[PDB]
């Protein structure tokens, strides 16, 4: 993945 | 533009700074070791202000809480670098800043990420991976961050094999980010020359970027593009690593003690220091020119003080001097350092080059064929007036010149030529795939002819990559020795034809010129060499020994 922000929440 | 530094900066700015930039407000940025080197590489630490950064600090060192400002964490996916972050939001849960914006230089493992996601924000408004794990050393040369790579790459065979694989993937994935930043999806072609490391690596890279792009969220590149990546092992050219190169840059880092691209004074009082970077732009015009051409293209003197010292432009000459007090202040530094080299040259280096070029080429100095080359090496023995360093370097050339030598004759040298200790500086070269005791071998490769012109008649030696670069652009390259409205389309620009080279075990400053000179002579494509580190004759020798000893 390249953007994990969503994955945090 | 195009300058490797720019490309990286252009990415960081839009991938990181712009990504969390709010026009009206500024925020604090935190960096670890790598990112600090990364940023220092491609921008003055002041340019940050225009990007929303008012304060930068070391994520390592404990910091004072600022629960009014947002925090920009620009770090690598390192356990240490992450623990420090968790010490700002996780442990004690005592938040330090308004919010957190995490930007990882590379992919973040589940192990670490889990420790992050779990604890405990909330505050973490973003966790993004930008994929930049290399240093834009120069506008055409890169260098990775793979600690002790050289050693574990050419270690004997002890328990240092599990850690070698570690270094291998690190190099692979780290190389991939180089491509991803150039927006290139090259084709991986190794060399079938010494050992076989480049083939193993070429497989890790080929597979690594097959998974990359299959997941890249930038969406710019998918499927191979018009560029090819060459992975070559160091053994391919033991020569250029040892030569006392005469081009400014290669000779400075070799002769003078210029650690961390920062040459120390005098002059004068007190002794300051200068930095050999591209922001200098003066050292950029000189670092690749021969020592003599160097002096005769900027030195004496534009004097006496130009046309000074009837004066219609009197005030002009008064104001033109105020700003020119820096052009001369800089021309001085790049002259004193040039002096410190010129000295060591006229003192003995000059004489050392005579018999080195004639040996490295084995037919130089007009002396075609030559025959007995041990007669050529002699001179550098009583001209000492020398260091055991130069002594080993000279012998190394002799052996490389006659390929695999004998076991007995080699012994005598390590005895009746001092070099008792530090003797492995010659022995361990075999671990790099270069014959030391077994005569012959692959009977040497085949290089280009001309040998057209060559002023100075001292630096008539050309690194083997330059004959490889052109052998790639001109296409002619052994396939056995170098394996592998409506419509729709899939546009488009920009990048274009790029030649990415990656040597394992380090690259010489003389090999760096090859990138420039070749790309400068051409224009239809830009060559880009790199490695885990940049080589200097001494540092190499030090690294080349110690191999037969598991650290400790």
């Amino acid at each position: 993945m390249r953007d994990r922000t969503h994955e945090l929440r | 533009e195009r300058g490797l530094k720019s490309v990286v900066w252009r990415k960081i700015k839009t991938a990181v700074f712009d990504d969390c930039r709010k026009e009206g407000e500024w925020k604090i940025m935190l960096l670890d070791e790598f990112t600090t080197k990364l940023l220092s590489s491609c921008c003055k630490m002041t340019d940050l202000l225009e990007e929303g950064i008012t304060v930068i600090e070391n994520i390592y060192k404990n910091r004072e809480p600022v629960r009014q400002m947002k925090a920009l964490y620009f770090i690598s996916p390192t356990p240490k670098s992450v623990d420090c972050f968790l010490r700002d939001f996780g442990s004690k849960s005592e938040k330090k800043y308004k919010a957190a914006y995490i930007y990882f230089t590379d992919f973040c493992p589940d192990s670490l990420f889990n420790k992050i996601k779990a604890s405990c924000s909330k505050s973490i408004r973003r966790c993004k991976e930008i994929n930049i794990s290399f240093i834009p050393q120069e506008s055409q040369v890169y260098t990775l961050d793979v600690p002790d790579a050289f050693y574990y790459c050419y270690s004997p065979d002890p328990s240092n094999a599990s850690r070698k694989e570690v270094v291998m993937e690190a190099m692979a994935e780290q190389i991939v980010t180089v491509c991803a930043t150039l927006d290139e999806n090259p084709g991986v072609r190794y060399k079938s020359k010494p050992l076989d490391n480049a083939s193993k690596l070429a497989q890790l890279v080929e597979k690594k970027l097959e998974d990359y792009y299959k997941i890249d969220e930038k969406g710019l590149i998918k499927g191979k593009t018009q560029s090819q990546l060459l992975i070559i092992d160091r053994g391919f050219d033991p020569v250029s690593t040892v030569l006392h190169e005469l081009t400014f840059q290669a000779m400075a880092y070799d002769l003078l003690p210029i650690e961390n691209d920062t040459y120390k004074y005098k002059t004068d009082g007190k002794e300051k220091e200068a930095v050999l970077e591209e922001d200098d732009d003066l050292w950029v015009r000189v670092r690749h020119r021969h020592i003599a051409v160097v002096l005769e293209e900027i030195p004496k003197l534009m004097k006496e003080i130009s046309s000074t010292k009837s004066l219609s432009a009197l005030t002009q000459l008064m104001k033109k001097m105020p700003h020119f007090r820096k052009q001369i202040s800089k021309q001085v530094v790049h002259l004193n350092l040039a002096e410190d080299c010129m000295n060591k040259f006229k003192l003995n280096i000059e004489k050392l080059c005579k018999t080195e070029q004639d040996l490295a080429l084995g037919t130089d100095a007009e002396g075609q064929r030559v025959k007995d080359s041990m007669l050529v090496l002699l001179p550098v023995l009583l001209n000492k007036n020398h260091d055991n360093c130069d002594k080993i370097r000279a012998v190394l050339l002799y052996i490389f010149g006659i390929n695999g030598t004998t076991e007995e004759n080699l012994d005598r040298l390590i005895h009746n030529v001092k070099i008792e200790d530090d003797s492995d500086m010659i022995r361990n070269w075999s671990h790099l795939g270069v014959p030391i005791v077994p005569p012959s071998q692959q009977a040497k490769p085949l290089r280009k002819d001309r040998s057209a012109e060559e002023t100075f008649q001292l630096s008539r030696w050309t690194p083997f990559i330059k004959d490889i670069m052109e052998d790639a652009i001109d296409n002619r390259l052994d396939s056995k020795e170098w394996p592998y409205r409506t419509n729709y389309l899939e546009l488009d620009r920009k990048n274009g034809s790029r030649l990415i080279i990656f040597v394992i075990g380090g690259i010489t400053y003389s090999e760096m010129r090859c990138a420039y000179e070749v790309s400068q002579a051409h224009k239809s494509c830009e060559v880009i060499i790199g490695s885990t580190h940049i080589l200097t004759p001494r540092k190499l020798l030090d690294d080349i020994k110690m191999l037969n000893k598991s650290k400790d």
